[PDB]
């Protein structure tokens, strides 16, 4: 859903 | 085991540069985002930004968006945080913390400062190391007996932090305090210390508040007498 | 864009279930996630709830946090309330992805009676004075719980310049003291019939005054 959405795109990386 | 151990306490004038450090061991540095936060004394917190020491990818908080500089230098595990012109203003406490959690682009990964460093004191001012004077707080001759008197010393003028006080060379501990330090705005500071003693034994006893300043190696003995 | 915006106080004795609020000025509560943060006196702060309810591993099971969309707000509570939770809380969330921290909360475990202050109002010494000074000296101790306001009084004008109050610290005994300083030119001491350091705890004055004269 669209919060876990949002840091998800500020906070991913591999 | 993971560890945050940021570097020792700053203490610096308006105009100089400044590197503190942040290392992170116990743990993979760059899988990782170390986040900045900071503290002005007595205030709240403040976020200044965060780094992901992999590939160095940096945000900033708008509020600090080019006042500061955030790095990271993967091979010793170690983020920083940089200035090259300090202010006075920008004396506060420092907080690094490590975002962990579970990195997945899925409904089960979450993040969190999950670990922070213990803080690194920065001090600005034009201050330079400086001893403290030192006067009386008196009590009145007058006061009536069977009673108390408040007597004291005003440690005056004096930096950095801290002074410590005694009175009579440690044979007098009931009832006194020593008070934290007040910041003056020409930025060195001053403490009280207090002492209740019973009226009746002002005119013989003998008080004398013993003031030690490490940093510029000061220490002297300040006699409080009745007044008139 | 927004501020988010908690209780300066909240003080309850232990064994209470006891809220803190956080309260979003602008933009659904319910968009961002919501953390918040434990911060002991002197201490690095600890996060004691994320992603609005969800608490770290070692965080005590007495905390739990919510949101209530119809007061834009978020709550941390706190089931038991315990001495060592004493602590600053601040909640916190995003705007642009930039994060954005509440003001913060004083959380006060009461654990004993009240106590008012004791005052103690020193006049600038003569040699001080002689030093072409004057600062006029107020010690508060005694007082539990640790919060106080400063007042000071030139006859019964106030005076808020020249001001430097502590913020209080705990004493051996548990209680409190501050302390809070008035600075004057020795013109300005002399030019007044008196003056008085006011401390007001939990609603109640305590005063000293004191007299050129």
């Amino acid at each position: 859903r669209d919060k876990k959405q949002k840091v998800h795109a500020l906070f991913y990386k591999a | 085991e993971v560890q945050l151990v940021q570097s020792g306490a700053e203490v610096k004038k308006p105009g100089e540069s400044l590197k503190i450090s942040c290392k992170g061991s116990g743990y993979s540095f760059t899988s990782y985002w170390i986040g900045w936060v900071r503290q002005m004394p007595g205030k709240g917190l403040e976020w200044m930004g965060i780094i992901y020491p992999g590939d160095s990818d940096t945000r900033y908080s708008p509020s600090f968006q080019g006042q500061v500089t955030i790095s990271a230098d993967k091979s010793i595990s170690t983020a920083y945080l940089q200035w090259s012109s300090l202010k006075a203003s920008d004396t506060a406490m420092y907080y690094c913390a490590r975002l962990g959690g579970r990195y997945y682009y899925d409904s089960s990964g979450y993040y969190y400062f999950d670990y922070w460093g213990q803080g690194t004191l920065v001090t600005v001012s034009s201050a330079s190391t400086k001893g403290p004077s030192v006067f009386p707080l008196a009590p009145s001759s007058k006061s009536t007996s069977g009673g108390t008197a408040a007597l004291g010393c005003l440690v005056k003028d004096y930096f950095p932090e801290p002074v410590t006080v005694s009175w009579n060379s440690g044979a007098l501990t009931s009832g006194v305090h020593t008070f934290p330090a007040v910041l003056q705005s020409s930025g060195l500071y001053s403490l009280s210390s207090v002492v209740t003693v019973p009226s009746s034994s002002l005119g013989t006893q003998t008080y004398i508040c013993n003031v030690n300043h490490k940093p510029s190696n000061t220490k002297v003995d300040k006699r409080v007498e009745p007044k008139s | 864009n927004f501020m988010l915006t908690q209780p300066h106080s909240v003080s309850e004795s232990p064994g209470k279930t006891v809220t803190i609020s956080c309260t979003r000025s602008s933009g659904s509560i319910a968009s961002n996630y919501v953390q918040w943060y434990q911060q002991r006196p002197g201490s690095s702060p600890t996060t004691v709830i994320y992603e609005d309810n969800q608490r770290p591993s070692g965080v005590p099971d007495r905390f739990s946090g919510s949101i209530d969309s119809s007061s834009n707000s978020a709550s941390l509570t706190i089931s038991g309330l315990k001495t060592e939770d004493e602590a600053d809380y601040y909640c916190q969330s995003y705007d642009s992805s930039s994060w954005v921290f509440g003001g913060g909360t004083k959380l006060t475990v009461l654990g004993q009676p009240k106590a008012a202050p004791s005052v103690t109002l020193f006049p600038p010494s003569s040699e001080e004075l002689q030093a072409n000074k004057a600062t006029l000296v107020c010690l508060i101790s005694d007082f539990y719980p640790g919060a106080v306001t400063v007042a000071w009084k030139a006859d019964s004008s106030p005076v808020k310049a020249g001001v430097e109050t502590t913020t209080p610290s705990k004493q051996s005994n548990n209680k409190y003291a501050a302390s809070s300083y008035l600075s004057l030119t020795p013109e300005q001491w002399k030019s007044h019939r008196s003056y008085s350091c006011q401390v007001t705890h939990e609603g109640s004055t305590v005063e000293k005054t004191v007299a050129p004269t």
